[PDB]
């Protein structure tokens, strides 16, 4: 029961480490390099995943 | 006349980088942060590692 609940979190915190189709992980990094019209389309992947 | 800037941004340390001036380093105290590129918001403290 310890262990399950460990590796469901793992998991998860894993998860932000995926793309999900956009460019990057990272969210900072999208609003850094982009401008809004263009950041926004890789947020929503991003959200989606 | 063509000028083609190609440049490449995550997979080592920052090599070329913008004019903005440095600060002094904040430790213990919630600040944003930026070192080479690495951004975010924390707490800094002197570490052991």
């Amino acid at each position: 029961v310890v262990n399950q609940n460990a590796q469901a979190l793992n998991t998860l915190v894993k998860q932000l480490s995926s793309n999900f189709g956009a460019i990057s992980s990272v969210l900072n990094d999208i609003l850094s390099r982009l401008d809004k019209v263009e950041a926004e389309v890789q947020i929503d992947r991003l959200i989606t995943g | 006349r063509v000028v083609v800037l190609s440049f490449e941004l995550l997979h080592a340390p920052a090599t070329v980088c913008g004019p903005k001036k440095s600060t002094n380093l904040v430790k213990n105290k919630c600040v944003n942060f930026n070192f080479n590129g690495l951004t975010g918001t924390g707490v800094l403290t002197e570490s052991n590692k």
